[PDB]
RNA sequence: GAUUAGGGUUCGAUUCCGGAGAGGGAGCCUGAGAAAUAGCUACCACUUCUACGGAGGGCAGCAGGCGCGCAAAUUGCCCAAUGUCAAAACAAAACGAUGAGGCAGCGAAAAGAAAUAGAGUUUUCAAUGGGGGAUAUUUAAACCCAUCCAAUAUCGAGUAACAAUUGGAGGACAAGUCUGGUGCCAGCACCCGCGGUAAUUCCAGCUCCAAAAGCGUAUAUUA
C-alpha cells in the first residue's frame, strides 16, 4: 500500500453522433482506484467536458451508473448536446430536475383525480 | 404476475437418505474440500450427471451426424476450458469417466488452496468470502466459482485487499484509532 | 376392574418427571466449521462405534 | 388364455381396460364421488371443529391403555367425528367448546395402529398449536 | 407443468392464444364493430339517500371491508419505462389521461448464491461482514443492491453474548448394551412393535446421527 491522491480517469466506449435530437450519445466508464465511495455525477460531468472540449460544462447529461462489483470502476450512459438550449428542449424533466433547472413538481396526482371527478357533475363556468 | 424471468433447480436430493456407504463418502468430500453442507455436493452431482447424460446420448448417435459434431465438440470444449479434462482426453468417452472430485478440484476454494495462497482449505474459503482473491483483477467472493484453465495464471490477492496493495484491515485500523485519541 | 386407565390420569408421568435442567455447554461451531469438527474426529483421529457408551449395568 | 392381438383390435382393448380400472381401489376412489361426499373433511385437509366431549378409547389387544381423545363436530359440514389428542397430557390444553384444528394422521383415513375407530388428530387448539403448548413454546389465549 | 429407460400416468382457475360472463334473465339504442354493462329499458333477488313528494345501486377493475373456509397481501408512490387512446413530437406564460402497466410495502409458495470463523506459538496475531453511516450512487422520487471507511481529512466482533434449529438413536433407516423417573399406567409407535419394578422404543439429562436457514406433520398426486 502506498497513499496517493485518488485519481479519476474517464473513458467512452461506444460513441454515436445523433444528428436527430442534436446530440452525441455514448456509454462512459469511469475508473477510480483508491477512491472512497462512489464518484459523483457532477464530478464526472466536468471531466467529460474537458475531454470533448464542450464550451459549457452543464450541457453534458450523465444518467444511471452501475458500479462494478469489487469496486474500482463505474459505467453509465452519457449525452452531450450541441447547444444548452437544445438540452432544455430534448431532455426529460427528471434529468433536468437532477441538474437543477427544471419544472417544479405538479400537485399529487391523487388530488387532481378527485377534483376532476367532482367536475364531472358540473356544467357551467364553475368548473 | 406477467413476469417471465425463469428459474430452475440446481441440485437433487438422493433416493435412500440413509446409506452408510454414501454418507461416509460425502463426509470425506465435505472434509477434503471444505464444504458447508451436503447440498453443495449434490449440485456437483447434478452438474456432472447432466454432462454424463448428454455425452451418453451423443454416443448413441453415429459419427458424422450433425448433433454429434456440433454439441459434442461443445461438451469437450467446456471440459478443456474449465479443467475437467486435460487436453489429451478428446474422444468424448472421458466425460463418462468424470467423478465428483474431478469437478470439486476446479472450485476457487480448491485452487486458492492448491496455488498456495492459503494454509488450509478452510483458510481459502474465508479469504474468498472476505474479499481477498481477484481472478482477473475481479474480486470474486464466491467459493463455488469454477476456475477456468486460463484463469489459473491470474489468481492473486485483490488489489483492494489489505493483503495485497490496499488499506490495512479492521484490527489494525481500529487499533490505529485507539492510538490516535491519546 | 377391566380398565385400569382413566382420563383423570392424564399427564401422570410428565408431571412426576423430576425436572432436570440443561447444563451450560459452550456453543459448537456452526455451518462449515461444524463439518470440519465432524470430519476431524471420525477420520483424522483414528466396527467403528460412533457413540460408544461407558460400561453400565449390562457389563 | 389372456388377451387379444389383432391390428384392428384397439376398441376391444380400450373398453377392456376402462372396466378393469374400476377394480383398482386407488383408481376407483380417485374417480367416484362417494370418496369426498362421505369423507368427513370435504375432500380437503385440516378441518376445524368444536370440541363436544372427552372420550377414553381403550387400546386394542395386545396393548392395554386408554387413549385420550375428544369428539369434535366440524364447522364446514357439521359432521361428528372422534379425533386423537397426541401427547403426554394434552387434554389439559383442551376444554369443551374449544375450536380445534383437526388433521388426519397417517394412513389416508385408516386408523393408525393401536386406537380403534379413530382416524383423525388434533393439531391446534384455540388457534394456538397443540405441540407448541406441549413443549411450552407458548401458552393458551384468554 | 409434474414424473418418466421405453411404453406411460397425471395436472392445466392462473401470465400467451381462443371462447364465455359482468348479481340472475331478457330486450334494445347508438355505431364500422356491442345483444356493451365504470350504456339504456324492464322484471326477480338483495340494496342506499329522502324534507316521504321522490331519487338511486351493481368491485368476476385496483386497493381495501364483512362473511366463508385448511387456505391467499397496501383503502401505498408514479406515468420514468412498456403500451393504448387522440385534435396530440419536445420546448416555450405553456408537464394530455391512464389502479393498463411499472415501483415499493407485506410475502420461509417455489427457486439461485451464501455467514455463524480463520492462522500459529495456556497464549497471541490478522481478517470482514451483520450492523452504523456518506462528497455520494441508484431511483420518476425514495428503497435495494454496488461502492466506500480518507482522496488533506471517515465507525466497529470476542463468552466474536453478533449465542442454529428441526426431527431422531430396537428394525427398515444413519446414530447409545449411558444415567434418572414411571411400572400394560402415562405415553410412544406411518408398519413391526415398546411399556406388567433392571424400558436399546415412554418422560427427561448427557452424548451421538441426519438434513441444515431450515426441518417436522397432514391431504392430494407421479415414480
Ligand atoms: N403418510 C403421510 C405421508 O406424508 C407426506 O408428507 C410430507 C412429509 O412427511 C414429507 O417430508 C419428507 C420428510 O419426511 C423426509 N424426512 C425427508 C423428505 N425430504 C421430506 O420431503 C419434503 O421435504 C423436502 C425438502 O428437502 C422437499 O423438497 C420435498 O418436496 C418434500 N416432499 O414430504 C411430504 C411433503 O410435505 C406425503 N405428503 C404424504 O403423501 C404421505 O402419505
Ligand atoms: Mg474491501
Ligand atoms: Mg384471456
Ligand atoms: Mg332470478
Ligand atoms: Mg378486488
Ligand atoms: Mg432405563
Ligand atoms: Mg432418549
Amino acid at each position: 500500500f502506498q497513499k496517493k491522491k485518488a485519481e479519476v480517469c474517464i473513458r467512452t466506449s461506444q460513441f454515436k453522433v445523433n444528428k436527430l435530437l442534436n446530440r452525441k450519445q455514448f456509454i462512459v466508464e469511469v475508473n477510480h482506484p483508491h477512491w472512497c465511495g462512489t464518484v459523483p455525477t457532477q464530478l464526472i460531468r466536468k471531466k467529460l467536458a474537458t475531454l470533448y472540449k464542450v464550451p459549457d460544462a452543464s450541457q453534458v447529461s450523465l444518467f444511471g451508473f452501475k458500479t462494478k462489483f469489487g469496486g474500482g470502476k463505474t459505467t453509465g450512459f452519457g449525452l452531450i448536446y450541441d447547444d444548452l438550449a437544445s438540452l432544455k428542449r430534448f431532455e426529460p424533466n427528471y434529468r433536468k430536475t437532477r441538474m437543477g433547472f427544471g419544472k417544479a413538481r405538479l400537485p399529487a396526482r391523487k388530488s387532481v383525480k378527485e377534483r376532476r371527478n367532482r367536475n364531472k357533475k358540473l356544467r357551467g363556468k364553475a368548473k | 404476475m406477467r413476469n417471465y424471468n425463469n428459474f430452475n433447480r440446481v441440485w437433487k436430493a438422493p433416493r435412500r437418505p440413509f446409506e452408510k456407504e454414501r454418507l461416509d463418502r460425502e463426509m470425506k468430500l465435505c472434509g477434503q474440500y471444505g464444504l458447508r453442507c451436503k447440498r453443495e455436493i449434490w449440485r456437483v452431482n447434478m452438474t456432472l450427471s447432466k454432462m454424463r447424460r448428454t455425452a451418453r446420448l451423443l454416443l448413441t448417435l453415429p459419427e458424422n451426424h450433425p448433433r454429434r459434431l456440433l454439441e459434442g465438440s461443445a461438451i469437450m470444449r467446456r471440459c478443456h476450458e474449465y479443467g475437467f479434462l486435460d487436453e489429451e482426453k478428446d474422444k468424448l468417452d472421458y466425460v463418462l469417466s468424470l467423478t465428483v472430485p474431478d469437478i470439486l478440484e476446479r472450485r476457487l476454494q480448491t485452487i486458492v488452496f492448491k496455488a498456495g495462497l492459503a494454509k488450509s482449505v478452510h483458510h481459502a474459503r474465508v479469504l474468498i468470502q472476505q474479499r481477498h482473491i481477484a481472478v482477473a483483477k475481479q474480486i470474486v467472493t464466491i467459493p463455488s466459482f469454477i476456475v477456468r484453465v486460463s484463469s489459473e495464471r491470474h489468481i492473486a490477492f485483490a488489489d483492494a485487499s489489505p493483503f495485497g496493495n490496499g488499506r490495512p484491515g479492521r484490527v489494525k485500523r481500529v487499533r490505529a484509532k485507539a492510538a490516535k485519541r491519546h | 376392574g377391566k380398565i385400569h386407565g382413566s382420563l383423570a390420569r392424564a399427564g401422570k408421568v410428565k408431571n412426576q418427571t423430576p425436572k432436570v435442567a440443561k447444563q451450560e455447554k459452550p456453543k459448537q461451531p456452526r455451518g462449515r466449521a461444524l463439518k470440519r469438527l465432524k470430519y476431524t474426529r471420525r477420520f483424522l483421529s483414528k466396527k467403528v462405534h460412533m457413540n460408544k457408551q461407558p460400561p453400565g449395568k449390562a457389563g | 388364455m389372456t388377451k387379444t392381438n389383432g391390428q384392428n383390435a384397439a376398441r376391444k382393448l380400450v373398453r377392456l381396460r376402462r372396466r378393469n380400472r374400476w377394480a383398482d381401489k386407488g383408481w376407483k376412489r380417485a374417480h367416484t364421488f362417494a370418496a369426498k361426499k362421505a369423507n368427513p373433511f370435504g375432500g380437503s385437509s385440516h378441518a376445524k371443529g368444536i370440541v363436544l366431549e372427552k372420550i377414553g378409547v381403550g387400546a386394542k389387544q395386545p396393548n392395554s391403555a386408554i387413549r385420550k381423545c375428544v369428539r369434535v363436530q366440524l364447522i364446514k359440514n357439521d359432521k361428528k367425528i372422534i379425533a386423537f389428542v397426541p401427547n403426554d397430557g394434552c387434554l389439559h390444553f383442551i376444554e369443551e367448546n374449544d375450536e380445534v384444528l383437526v388433521s388426519g394422521f397417517g394412513r389416508s383415513g385408516h386408523a393408525v395402529g393401536d386406537i380403534p375407530g379413530v382416524r383423525f388428530k388434533i393439531v391446534k387448539v384455540s388457534s394456538v398449536g397443540l405441540y407448541a403448548l406441549y413443549r411450552q413454546k407458548k401458552e393458551k389465549p384468554r
